[PDB]
């Protein structure tokens, strides 16, 4: 258990990964 | 005649005080009396193991994770609204200053964000002294002051020059000198 | 007046990282403005009189033009007063904020002085049995001295003559109150706040623009909180027993204070000794006072990191809170031993652990 | 000895006032001439320009340490008190020089001083006073000329010398409580003279120099 | 090699350094947790400390500090 | 400012030349600018990889260090006890610090070999150092993390629309029902 | 002073001043002290001499052979540092505890710099002496130079100069001596120039010391003391320590240029000054 | 507030009121600093709160749990164990 535990804890890969993504130089609501 | 009555008073304590005083160190005496440590020493053995022992290690993993997060060091806690870690820190070399304005910068805008670092960020050891050679500095300068100009209660004018006349030397620190000017652009004690 | 306005209003230089917690102050101002200007406007219609005063506050509500929506908002905004007083206090402690700004804690104190004050003073206003019945406890309860109870009564028991002085007295308190705010905010501006992170730091940014917009946030929040209650009555915040008038001697047969009471109230239900009873009171509140010099009660150098996060310790502030609304939750029922029982320990910890601050 | 004041009003000779403040003394063979001569050297003197190795700001003597850190910046040039004994009477002030913006604190800080010595010195500004007093006079009697001049005054001020053994001797024995009665015998609530040269807008009234000799504190 | 967070100390003329722990051999109990030291080998306290009972502790601190209390309250309240 | 300082003596916290609480060990130079030397000569735990919390570096502070009822927390390092008349000699050759108290009023600074103008300059703080200094302490090159996002990934570029329009008719709309309200 | 134990108060209350209090105890006959100057010296250098005149107060003074013209281009204004420094941290004191401790013993004390001396000295009751001596002898055994009193001290560098643009007299003494040794030996400025602020930095004060506050290029004076008290608390001050080694120093011989100088300013006066060479000096 | 070290200004030029607040709190920059922003009406302004949503809060839940939730937990408990004996007390004290 990382959650909550000062001698573990840490983000999951999955967390980690999700800051990866990226949406530059897109828009999606440009039309309205 | 009271006044030197009780002065004579004053001066005879004084008096077996100086008298008894060593030449050289000599080692204080304990902080507590033989029945406690004799208790204490008596219930070690379960205390240490079951309470004390644990207590003392989650709490440096707690104190270690929470710099890690944000990359400070442990005496980055400490403020200048106290006077002798301002002192302290008015005799610190350059490199060392800078580098305390950094850690701090980032540890604000880190808890701000409220995002952890990278582990691999994280590896350093938080609890390294770094202040120390200056506090202690810093406590002998202030200790020799009280000695040499604090050891009575010294009597001023009051309410004159913007201070209340009972000790401050900074002006309208306190609300009975507020409010210095009615008219004009005011100023600052810095600027005269 | 205008320069002060834009040097402590607009081009104030805060830390980038004052989350909402640190935004209950300016809550709670607004709500004494709010409450102000309907207390003004209740004060046109009402009488000051044992005869009649109950009548008089039913009138507002059923011959008048929008006469309802004033006595809600009135009623419903004290209840908003005290919460954000508590979080704004609990702040505090959390963060230990009295290390370094000591004359603003003991000015808090007094102002939150005052406002128990006058909320009491309120509460008898509208002249039914809790109003009556309540007067009658708290004038019992501080008669230790001879003679001062039937003066500041006006006389043997609670009359006509007591309910006139009340209603002036609370006109006249709360604009005491603006003034030790301004005294407050003068310590306060002095120093310059703490962050939550409690360290020092430069990454300053002015108020204007940042943080001004995180308080009107907060503020259609809160207006639209006030604004549900008092028209629809969701929660049955202050209890029915006030609609029934005045019976001087008769009892009625269940007794709720307001919520912002029921603490004090379970002291009084648990502790055999009525003069211990009052001294709880007081002793509770010189300890608050006493932590405004804590940098002198120890020679080691003080931090204001309390380390609570993932702390399985937990803190001495936290524990405090849970006494205290199990204090409430006790407050509430009735008197039997086993809720006295329960009573002792929580008041035990709730004593312990605010003696307990001092002691680093 | 009258109370009153002389003041020349000159705004055309720069930015520095000059004045000087009296109250009434004792005569030479007075027994609290001794201790008048100890009062003057109490409240001492300064000067700006010129300051031996003991900053002002930090001085042993609190009249000087309260001139010196008055706003911040300090509020005279010069500063330095006096006590003359004459036949059957004597004089007894000091005398200053200050801008003028200053004057008022430059003159008031000295009053405070002085009426001080009736309520609230103390044993450790009494024998720096002494240290210094001595070392004064002791040290002057060096010379020839020093020591005929000395025979000369005395002789014609007391009808004898007094030896050094007796003046030593008289001194020692005064403490503080000792100043404290002579000042409240001749001091507190008495008559002062004034006078002045100079931009003295700023300068105080007569009226604040004479209620200044008591506190109402106490 | 050394005990902590220390590395060998380069040896540089002109500076004196302060003699520095040699390592110690871990305790059981201490398999996958941020590693926090151990007292040193000549105490007292290594006699008697034992990581597997920081696992046990959040029960430890309620039992000891409110359980006591529980007792003499429904004794005597 | 308004804030004392509270050197005194005191019996239940023994002064720092006898008891203190943090880790007493330094290095000590002849002359600070050496410092700059060990700078470009030390590795670094910073410049190594790590990827779990359990290969983090252990602290050298023991954790057993404060004691007493009701005392949370447990680990300090300064305390404005006073001094005594005559300290603690500090030992040099366990490195522990000498510092203010206890070079004025101590023979540490002695050498038989060596002037006393000459022995006495290297006692100043700057000449002490701790054990661990040059490869624990952090010193930042940016407030942001490359891990985390800044503006690049946010900026609007070529080819974007405008939005005052936009931005000005959110809060037109919020002052209109503002004032209706009102 | 915490209480006092003496509660008999002021025991010549009002007696005049004409009227004796003298008791016969007190009296004495009269036997001169013998005054040729006594000449010592101890075993690492340092040369003692002392006369009496039974006075009660006393004059000492410690003389060092480092003046001005003994400076070169990368020292210019050391030696007035080192005497605005006079009387700060030393190993054993503080500045603040030396300066205020002077005060309340009564004395007055200062530092003087010349062309070729450097002269500290006090002055005080003689029965004070033993406590003096230390304070004196500290400045040249153990200064620490300590970076934040250099800084603080900084000013009164510019101010000694600022001072003698009223001062017409001891100017034209000045434009004498650069005029007349120009840039060489007694020469030099007596004064920090701004291009002399650069090397204000420890080292080189502690470098030049080095060179010359060596014992045997001092020596020290007193007035008014008992010869063989103040050899053995000079002496009780050099046992404990290792004072500045020797130096087999050089001097080199002045060059005079002479030449021609003016300055115009305000005054309403000509002032003129001619002057010419004295071989060989004293 | 600052040390007296830290708000002496280096410019002359005399403070408006107005500004009075921002130079009693003045701070050296210690090493220098460069800074960048982009104009809020160039940036995208509730996509990058969502973006950060879950390490927030995962952040902000884990540094809660032990210090808020565990005595909650207690005191919940606490609560049901007195409702126990009231309701253990009523019948015993009352009913026959
Ligand atoms: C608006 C105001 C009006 C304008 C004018 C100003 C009015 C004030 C006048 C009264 C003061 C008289 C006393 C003079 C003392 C002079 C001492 C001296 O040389 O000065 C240096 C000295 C400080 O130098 P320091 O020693 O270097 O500083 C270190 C610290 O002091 C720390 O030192 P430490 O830690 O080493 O401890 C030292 C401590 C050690 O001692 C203790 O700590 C003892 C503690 C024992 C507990 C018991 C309580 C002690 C306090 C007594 C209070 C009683 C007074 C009230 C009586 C009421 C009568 C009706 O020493 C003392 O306590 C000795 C002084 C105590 C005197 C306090 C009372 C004086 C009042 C006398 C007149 C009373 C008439 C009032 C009428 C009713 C209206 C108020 O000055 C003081 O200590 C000040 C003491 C006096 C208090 C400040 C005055 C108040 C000013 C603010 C006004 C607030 C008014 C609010 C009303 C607003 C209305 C809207
Ligand atoms: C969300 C929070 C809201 C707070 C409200 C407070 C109450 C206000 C009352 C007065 C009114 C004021 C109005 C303004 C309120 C503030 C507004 C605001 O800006 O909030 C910001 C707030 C938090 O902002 P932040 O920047 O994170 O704040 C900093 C943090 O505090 C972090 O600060 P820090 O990290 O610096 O920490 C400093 C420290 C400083 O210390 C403090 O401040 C401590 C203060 C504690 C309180 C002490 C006083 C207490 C006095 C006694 C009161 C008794 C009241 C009794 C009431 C009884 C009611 C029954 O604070 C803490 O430590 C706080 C952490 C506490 C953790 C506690 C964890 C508890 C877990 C509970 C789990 C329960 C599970 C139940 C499972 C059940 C299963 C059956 O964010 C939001 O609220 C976001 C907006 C969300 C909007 C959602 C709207 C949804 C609407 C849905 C409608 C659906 C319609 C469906 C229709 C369907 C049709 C088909
Ligand atoms: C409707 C409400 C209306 C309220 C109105 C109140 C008006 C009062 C004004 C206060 C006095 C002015 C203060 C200005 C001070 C300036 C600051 C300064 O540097 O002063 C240095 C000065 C110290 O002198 P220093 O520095 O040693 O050297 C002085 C110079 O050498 C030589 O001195 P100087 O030439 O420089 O002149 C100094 C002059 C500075 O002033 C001026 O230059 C201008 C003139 C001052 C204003 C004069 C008009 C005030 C009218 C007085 C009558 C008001 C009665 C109000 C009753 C309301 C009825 C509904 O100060 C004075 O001489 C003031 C003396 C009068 C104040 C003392 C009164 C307290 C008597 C308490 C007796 C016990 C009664 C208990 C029963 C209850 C009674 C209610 O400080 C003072 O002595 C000033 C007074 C300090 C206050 C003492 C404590 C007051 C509390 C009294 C007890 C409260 C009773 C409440 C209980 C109720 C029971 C039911
Ligand atoms: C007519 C009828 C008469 C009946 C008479 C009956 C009388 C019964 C009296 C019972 C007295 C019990 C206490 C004995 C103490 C002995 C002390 C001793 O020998 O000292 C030697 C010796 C003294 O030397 P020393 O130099 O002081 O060394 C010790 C250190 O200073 C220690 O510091 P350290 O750093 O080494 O350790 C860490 C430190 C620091 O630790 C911490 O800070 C950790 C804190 C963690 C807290 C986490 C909490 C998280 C959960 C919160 C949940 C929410 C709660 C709130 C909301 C709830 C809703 C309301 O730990 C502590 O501070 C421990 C505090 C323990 C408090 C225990 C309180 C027991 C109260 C019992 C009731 C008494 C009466 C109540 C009042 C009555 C009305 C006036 O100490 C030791 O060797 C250590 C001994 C420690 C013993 C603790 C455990 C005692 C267990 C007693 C069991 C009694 C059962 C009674 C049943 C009754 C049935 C009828
Ligand atoms: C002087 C007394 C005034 C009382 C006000 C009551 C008036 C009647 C009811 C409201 C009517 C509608 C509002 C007026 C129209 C808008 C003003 C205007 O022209 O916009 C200028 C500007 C509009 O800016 P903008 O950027 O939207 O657009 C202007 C730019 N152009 C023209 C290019 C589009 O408003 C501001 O910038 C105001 C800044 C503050 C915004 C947040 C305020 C919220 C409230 C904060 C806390 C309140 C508590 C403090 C009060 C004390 C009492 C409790
Ligand atoms: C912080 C400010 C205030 C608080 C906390 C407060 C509190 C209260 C409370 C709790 C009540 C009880 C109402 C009820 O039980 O229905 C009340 C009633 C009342 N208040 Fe105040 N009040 C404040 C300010 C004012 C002011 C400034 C005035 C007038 C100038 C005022 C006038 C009244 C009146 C007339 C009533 C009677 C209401 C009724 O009879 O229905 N209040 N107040
Ligand atoms: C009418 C009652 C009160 C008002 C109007 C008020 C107002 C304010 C305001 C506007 C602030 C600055 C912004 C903020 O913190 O939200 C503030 C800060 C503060 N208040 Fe209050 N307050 C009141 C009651 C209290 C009480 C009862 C206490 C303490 C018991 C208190 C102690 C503090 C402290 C310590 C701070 C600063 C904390 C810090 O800077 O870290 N106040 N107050
Ligand atoms: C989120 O972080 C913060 C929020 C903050 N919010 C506010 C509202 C202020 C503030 C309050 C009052 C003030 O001046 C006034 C005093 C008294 C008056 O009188 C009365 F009664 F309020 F109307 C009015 C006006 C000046 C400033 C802060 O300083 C403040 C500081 C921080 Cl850190
Ligand atoms: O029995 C009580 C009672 O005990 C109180 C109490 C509640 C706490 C109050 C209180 C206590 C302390 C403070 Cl600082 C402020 C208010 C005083 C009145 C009531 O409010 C009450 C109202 C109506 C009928 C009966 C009663």
């Amino acid at each position: 258990i990382r959650f909550g535990n000062p001698w573990r804890d840490d983000y999951p890969e999955w967390i980690w990964k999700s800051l990866r993504v990226s949406r530059k130089d897109k828009d999606m609501f440009a039309p309205f | 005649q009271f006044h030197r009555e009780i002065g004579k008073l004053f001066a005879s304590y004084s008096n077996k005080i100086t008298a008894n005083s060593p030449v050289q160190y000599v080692p204080s005496p304990p902080t507590k009396g033989k029945v406690r440590r004799a208790l204490s020493s008596a219930l070690m053995p379960v205390w240490f193991k079951f309470f004390r022992g644990p207590l003392d290690r989650w709490n440096l993993a707690v104190m270690a994770k929470y710099l890690r997060d944000h990359g400070l060091m442990y005496d980055d806690l400490y403020s200048d609204k106290e006077p002798v870690f301002a002192r302290a820190l008015e005799l610190l070399p350059p490199d060392i200053q800078a580098a305390r304005f950094r850690r701090l910068m980032r540890g604000t805008y880190l808890n701000h964000l409220r995002l952890y670092l990278p582990v691999h960020e994280q590896n350093y050891d938080p609890f390294i002294p770094y202040m120390a050679p200056y506090v202690e500095e810093a406590k002998f300068q202030l200790q020799e002051e009280e000695e040499l100009l604090g050891y009575h209660m010294w009597e001023g004018v009051w309410y004159s020059g913007g201070v209340t006349g009972f000790g401050d030397k900074e002006p309208g620190e306190h609300f009975l000198v507020a409010l210095p000017n009615l008219y004009g652009a005011g100023g600052s004690p810095m600027q005269a | 007046f205008m320069s002060l306005f834009r040097a402590h209003l607009v081009f104030y230089r805060c830390a980038l990282n004052l989350n909402s917690s640190y935004n209950f102050g300016f809550l709670v101002a607004m709500t004494f403005v709010l409450q102000i200007i309907t207390g003004i406007t209740l004060a046109f219609r009402y009488t000051s009189e044992a005869s009649c005063a109950f009548a008089s506050v039913q009138h507002l509500v059923r011959e008048v033009a929008a006469g309802w929506e004033f006595r809600m908002l009135h009623a419903t905004t004290a209840s908003f007063v005290f919460l954000c007083i508590l979080i704004h206090m609990t702040r505090g402690l959390y963060n230990w904020s009295y290390s370094y700004l000591t004359t603003a804690w003991m000015s808090g104190l007094v102002l939150y002085l005052l406002t128990i004050a006058t909320a009491f003073l309120g509460y008898v206003l509208p002249w039914g049995q809790m109003s009556f019945w309540g007067a009658t406890v708290i004038t019992n309860l501080l008669s230790p001295i001879p003679y001062l109870v039937p003066w500041l009564l006006g006389g043997y028991y609670v009359s006509d003559v007591t309910l006139k002085r009340f209603f002036v007295l609370h006109f006249i308190l709360p604009f005491i109150g603006c003034i030790i705010i301004v005294l407050h905010i003068f310590y306060l501006h002095l120093n310059g706040s703490s962050n939550p992170a409690g360290i020092d730091t430069a990454l300053k940014v002015a108020f204007y623009p940042h943080m001004l917009m995180t308080d009107a946030k907060c503020l259609s929040y809160l207006i639209g909180l006030i604004f549900l209650q008092a028209a629809f009555g969701l929660m049955e915040l202050s209890h029915p027993d006030n609609s029934i008038p005045v019976n001087r001697f008769v009892t009625p047969l269940h007794i709720v204070p307001e919520w912002y009471f029921l603490a004090y109230y379970a002291v009084l239900k648990v502790i055999p000794s009525k003069t211990g009873g009052l001294l709880v009171f007081m002793s509770s509140l010189i300890n608050l006072g006493l932590l405004s010099e804590i940098r002198a009660l120890n020679t080691r150098m003080l931090i204001r990191q309390q380390f609570m996060t993932r702390n399985v310790v937990s803190g001495w502030v936290i524990i405090w809170v849970y006494s205290m609304i199990f204090l409430i939750i006790i407050g509430s029922a009735i008197p039997q031993a086993t809720y006295i029982l329960y009573g002792r320990l929580a008041t035990i910890l709730y004593l312990t652990t605010g003696l307990v601050l001092c002691l680093y | 000895f009258c109370g009153s004041e002389l003041l020349h009003r000159n705004d055309d000779m720069g930015p520095t006032a000059h004045v000087a403040v009296g109250f009434e003394g004792v005569p030479w063979k007075s027994p609290d001439a001794v201790t008048f001569m100890l009062m003057q050297a109490i409240v001492g003197s300064y000067r700006k320009h010129d300051e031996g190795i003991v900053p002002g700001k930090v001085s042993a003597n609190a009249t000087v340490r309260n001139v010196c850190n008055k706003m911040t910046v300090g509020c005279a040039d010069m500063f330095s008190a006096f006590n003359t004994c004459y036949s059957d009477t004597g004089l007894f002030g000091f005398y200053a020089q200050c801008d003028e913006v200053a004057l008022e604190h430059c003159v008031m800080e000295i009053m405070f001083g002085i009426t001080s010595l009736s309520y609230a010195v103390t044993d450790e500004e009494v024998e720096r006073a002494k240290a210094q007093l001595k070392t004064q006079l002791l040290g002057h009697l060096d010379s020839t000329t020093a020591v005929a001049e000395d025979i000369g005054r005395q002789m014609l001020a007391y009808g004898r010398r007094m030896p050094l053994a007796e003046f030593l001797k008289r001194l020692e024995v005064i403490d503080a409580e000792e100043v404290k009665r002579v000042a409240w015998k001749y001091l507190h609530d008495a008559e002062v003279a004034v006078a002045g040269l100079g931009p003295l807008f700023g300068m105080p009234q007569l009226i604040n120099l004479r209620r200044a000799t008591f506190w109402l504190r106490y | 090699k050394l005990e902590g967070s220390l590395l060998p100390p380069p040896h540089i003329p002109g500076i004196r350094r302060a003699p520095r722990e040699p390592a110690s051999p871990k305790m059981a109990g201490m398999e996958g947790r941020m590693p926090v030291r151990l007292p040193p080998e000549g105490s007292r306290f290594r006699q008697y400390v034992d990581p597997r009972a920081d696992v046990y502790f959040p029960l430890t601190a309620v039992l000891v500090t409110l359980g006591p209390l529980y007792m003499f309250s429904k004794a005597f309240f | 400012s308004v804030h004392s300082h509270n050197i005194r003596p005191d019996k239940h916290e023994l002064p720092a030349s006898e008891v203190p609480l943090y880790y007493n060990r330094f290095d000590q130079a002849d002359h600070p600018s050496l410092w700059q030397l060990e700078e470009e000569q030390q590795r670094k735990h910073l410049d190594q990889e790590v990827t779990d919390v359990s290969q983090l570096v252990e602290p050298v502070s023991s954790p057993h260090q404060t004691e007493g009822w009701f005392k949370r927390l447990r680990y300090w390092h300064y305390k404005e006890t006073a001094e005594p008349t005559f300290p603690r000699t500090p030992d040099l050759s366990k490195g522990e610090l000498a510092a203010g108290a206890t070079v004025t009023r101590t023979s540490v600074w002695h050498d038989p070999n060596e002037p006393a103008i000459v022995s006495v300059s290297r006692f100043a703080p700057d000449n002490f150092r701790a054990v661990g200094f040059a490869e624990n302490v952090p010193n930042p090159e940016s407030t942001n993390s490359d891990s985390h996002p800044d503006f690049r990934e946010y900026r609007l570029g070529p080819g974007s629309v405008d939005r005052r329009p936009f931005v000005y008719f959110m809060s037109a709309s919020y002052f209109f029902i503002t004032a209706s309200m009102m | 002073y915490v209480g006092k134990e003496n509660t008999k108060g002021n025991v010549y209350e009002g007696i005049p001043l004409d009227q004796s209090i003298l008791e016969p105890a007190d009296l004495r006959d009269y036997v001169p002290p013998h005054s040729n100057i006594q000449y010592s010296k101890l075993d690492n250098g340092l040369r003692i001499a002392s006369m009496d005149r039974g006075g009660l107060t006393a004059s000492l003074g410690l003389f060092v052979h480092a003046g001005t013209r003994f400076e070169d281009v990368t020292n210019f204004g050391v030696t007035h540092m080192i005497q605005n420094l006079a009387f700060a941290s030393t190993a054993h004191l503080s500045l603040l505890r030396t300066v205020k401790t002077i005060e309340v013993l009564g004395a007055n004390a200062g530092c003087v710099v010349g062309r070729e001396h450097l002269v500290y000295s006090a002055e005080c009751l003689r029965s004070h002496m033993p406590l003096l001596v230390p304070m004196l002898t500290g400045n040249v055994l153990f200064p620490r130079f300590l970076p934040w009193e250099l800084k603080a001290c900084k000013e009164k560098l510019i101010m000694a100069r600022k001072r003698l643009e009223h001062m017409p007299d001891q100017m034209v003494s000045e434009l004498l001596h650069t005029t007349a040794w120009h840039n060489n030996t007694l020469g030099h400025k007596l004064h920090c120039t701004e291009r002399s602020l650069g090397h204000y930095n420890p080292d080189v004060i502690r470098h030049y010391m080095l060179q010359h506050f060596s014992p045997e290029n001092m020596v020290f004076v007193g007035v008014n003391v008992n010869h063989d008290e103040l050899c053995t608390w000079l002496m009780r001050a050099f046992v404990d320590y290792n004072a500045i080694p020797p130096s087999k120093r050089t001097v080199a011989s002045p060059v005079y240029t002479g030449g021609d100088v003016r300055l115009e300013t305000p005054s309403p006066h000509a002032h003129m000054a001619i002057a010419f060479e004295t071989p060989g000096g004293w | 507030g600052a040390p007296k070290f830290e708000r002496k200004m280096l410019g002359s030029y005399p403070v408006s009121p107005e500004f009075e607040m921002v130079w009693r709190d003045r701070l050296t920059a210690h090493g220098g600093y460069i800074q960048q922003t982009i104009s809020p009406y160039q940036l995208k302004f509730i996509y990058p709160f969502w973006h950060t949503f879950f390490a927030r809060c995962w952040c902000k839940c884990s540094a809660y749990a032990w210090p808020w939730v565990w005595p909650g937990l207690i005191t919940f408990g606490l609560v049901k164990k007195m409702n126990h004996d009231v309701e253990e007390d009523i019948r015993d004290h009352y009913w026959y």
